């Protein structure tokens, strides 16, 4: 399909049973073993997959690949051997899909190593360097929230909890093949409309709106409209 | 269907690879020893009617079947991580 | 009418405005009405009784206190026990002993 | 034995941790409690205060040894503090604060001794060897004034008598959730600074028996609500130093359970990878 000229998304269902796989045949094979018992080919046969996943002035495929950590042990070699490839990393949590926020990704463990200056713009840098800071800021104000109470929380530190509520709903959208669940229409979002709306809320016009305005709506284009009759 | 200690079965197969004199993977296990369980489980299905219905030459026709199985693994002390497990 | 407290330091024991109360007082039995004169005493363990406005009837057991009364207010300054029994100088005496030993 | 028991030590550290957790929400329950009911003696001894003050300076002016100024030749204390541990170091800051004061009059050449509340200061007390006349203890939550009337009966009856010119209260001021004081505060005679009246004792109070009786116990009653205070803002106090002493209990937890995480795999990639080395070269 890249030759073609087209860009393209491979999905990789499990990344470590490749490793295994490799682990088997080598094994059967009866090559000589590697630490931890892997095969001694590892990182080579690692490199010959990944290797192949990049950007031709043709056309690009990316890859996004599900990850499995053999004891939560980030240290063994099958994660350190996979990491050291990844651009990216995005994790999906169950205490975020309690809240019945979808997509349920957290976005404080969620990273990616194009999120830079040089990379992505200072405009898009800042606003996700914001983002990630008020929602810091809110998972400590909630211990104070919880062990203490809303009254040893000053008036700065209501603005937060009330920016980092608008905020986190902000961050829920409907997604086409997901309409058979929402009841509602899909919606695409483009970079600079979500980038204007965080940029929104954190200057803080849009502050007036009520909290469920920004729940599911799309873009803040959206929300003022959703505002208007909610 | 119920099998009872697949870990025993595992220990039988390791015991005929080592005489056999093949090559030994972690824990002295052969290296097909996830083929011999994974081809076994898959085998636990449920098959739609027109599968059945194929199988018998039609003389079952609206049914569906299935094979449920619940297998066994012994920990030996808590711990998850070892390779049969 | 006035209005009347009940307070230990350890309580508020009661507050609210009152038509008369009936109190024990030091040297006999007292009634206070509206707007009599300043008045000081202490008071002996016992009932004081209270109508509260609309001449509800309400009585409350006081170990001891101290009554006052000023224009528009009477407090009661009660407390827990009579303390003159001074038996917890003896509660002081192996306080002294179980540092010698 | 990375295989067998280091793998316990991190559920014992994690046990440990989930305990303190629950014990910091705990303390800072009880803080609230306690909060509650040192606002309520405030305005009982605010009151008894204000009816002082009229007596006291009042146009006819009274004497009382209670209230009148003596000149000193023995000081004492009364020392609150905490019978349960942990709070940090909330109770050693007021001893050594104490001990500097007690050592000041000491090298006056002023005798001095204590009364007690609470088994730490008892404890630490005689491990100095401080003269202690009186010790009350076991309290717990829901302190009562029943008690401490005992050690204060004695501290009155030494300072009228003249074997004590000076008393004072030893005790942490909660000054606020975050911070909290060790303080020491004076109680006979009476320190407290003049006030002035026109309607109070101009429409004076008849008295009954008299005003001399009621200056008397008044004084006593008086005395009796300032060291209950004091208890009950010390005990707000130790729930507070509580709640932040089990905040680090519960970081310092985390951070050796993670150090115990990384050892352990260590271990965990090493003997698998010992046991190949030894199963290969067994296959001679």
């Amino acid at each position: 399909f890249r030759d073609e000229g087209r860009d393209v998304l491979l999905f990789v269902d499990n990344i470590y049973r490749y490793t295994l796989a490799g682990t088997e045949v080598s094994a059967l094979l009866g090559r000589m073993p590697s630490a931890v018992g892997y095969q001694p080919t590892l990182a080579e046969e690692m490199g010959v997959l990944q290797e192949r996943i990049t950007s031709t002035k043709t056309g690009s495929i990316t890859s996004v690949q599900a990850v499995y950590v053999p004891a939560d042990d980030l240290t063994d070699p099958s994660p350190a051997t996979t990491f050291a490839h990844l651009d990216a990393t995005v994790v999906l949590s169950r205490q975020i899909a309690s809240l019945g926020i979808y997509p349920a990704v957290d976005p404080l463990d969620s990273t990616s190593r194009q999120l830079d200056p040089l990379v992505v713009g200072q405009e898009h840098y800042d606003t996700a360097r914001g983002v990630q800071s008020i929602l810091q800021r809110y998972q400590e104000l909630k211990d104070i929230i919880a062990i203490l109470g809303m009254d040893e929380l000053s008036e700065e530190d209501k603005l937060v909890v009330a920016r980092a509520r608008k905020i986190q709903r902000f961050l829920s959208q409907p997604f086409f093949v997901a309409e058979v669940f929402t009841g509602s229409p899909g919606k695409y979002v483009s970079l600079k409309d979500t980038i204007r709306g965080f940029k929104g809320i954190m200057e803080g016009e849009y502050d007036h709106l009520p909290e469920q305005a920004f729940y599911m709506v799309g873009s803040i284009e959206e929300a003022v409209e959703k505002a208007k009759k909610l | 269907i119920i099998y009872d200690d697949l870990s025993k079965q595992a220990v039988a197969y390791r015991q005929i690879s080592l005489l056999l004199r093949r090559p030994p993977g972690r824990e002295a296990f052969p290296g097909d020893v996830f083929y011999l369980h994974s081809r076994l489980l898959e085998r636990a299905a449920r098959v739609n009617a027109e599968y059945v219905e194929a199988f018998t030459k039609g003389e079952v026709k609206g049914k569906t079947g299935s094979l449920t199985a619940l297998p066994i693994i012994e920990t030996q002390a808590g711990d998850v991580s070892a390779f049969v497990p | 009418t006035y209005h009347l407290d009940v307070v230990s330091a350890e309580q508020q024991m009661f507050s609210g405005l009152v038509e008369k109360i009936q109190v024990t007082g030091s040297e006999g039995e007292l009634g206070i009405y509206p707007g009599h004169a300043p008045l000081l005493t202490a008071i002996k363990p016992g009932m004081i009784r209270i109508v509260k406005q609309h001449g509800h009837e309400e009585f409350i057991y006081l170990s001891g206190g101290i009554l006052e009364v000023q224009p528009g207010n009477v407090t009661v300054l009660a407390d827990t026990a009579i303390r003159g029994q001074d038996l917890d100088e003896a509660r002081a005496m192996e306080a002294k002993r179980k540092a010698e030993e | 034995a990375g295989a067998k028991d280091i793998r316990s030590k991190i559920a014992s550290v994690q046990n440990t941790q989930k305990i303190t957790k629950a014990m910091e929400m705990v303390a800072a329950s009880k803080m609230r409690k306690s909060q509650d009911r040192m606002a309520a003696s405030r305005p009982y001894a605010e009151t008894m205060r204000k009816v002082i003050g009229h007596l006291a300076h009042g146009n006819l002016e009274y004497k009382h040894p209670y209230l009148e100024d003596r000149d000193v030749k023995r000081v004492g204390y009364l020392v609150v503090s905490t019978d349960r541990g942990l709070a940090g170091g909330l109770n050693i800051n007021l001893f050594k604060k104490l001990l500097a004061e007690m050592k000041t009059w000491t090298d006056k050449g002023v005798q001095a001794d204590l009364a007690m509340i609470g088994s730490k200061g008892v404890s630490f007390f005689n491990s100095v060897g401080g003269n202690v006349v009186a010790q009350v203890t076991g309290m717990g939550d829901n302190p009562s004034l029943s008690e401490l009337i005992g050690p204060v009966k004695v501290m009155l009856q030494a300072y009228d008598e003249g074997r004590l010119d000076k008393l004072y209260i030893v005790s942490n001021k909660f000054i606020n959730t975050m911070s909290q004081v060790p303080t020491i505060s004076q109680l006979l005679p009476l320190p407290a600074s003049d006030d002035d009246d026109l309607k109070h004792k101009s429409w004076d109070y008849l008295y009954e028996p008299d005003p001399k009786a009621l200056l008397d116990t008044l004084l006593r009653r008086y005395v009796e609500s300032q060291v209950y205070q004091g208890v009950v803002e010390n005990l707000a106090s130790e729930q507070a130093a509580r709640m932040v002493a089990m905040k680090a209990a519960t970081d310092n937890g985390g951070s050796l359970i993670k150090e115990l995480q990384l050892v352990y795999n260590k271990a965990r990639q090493a003997s698998i990878t010992q046991e190949l080395t030894e199963i290969v070269s067994g296959a001679a």
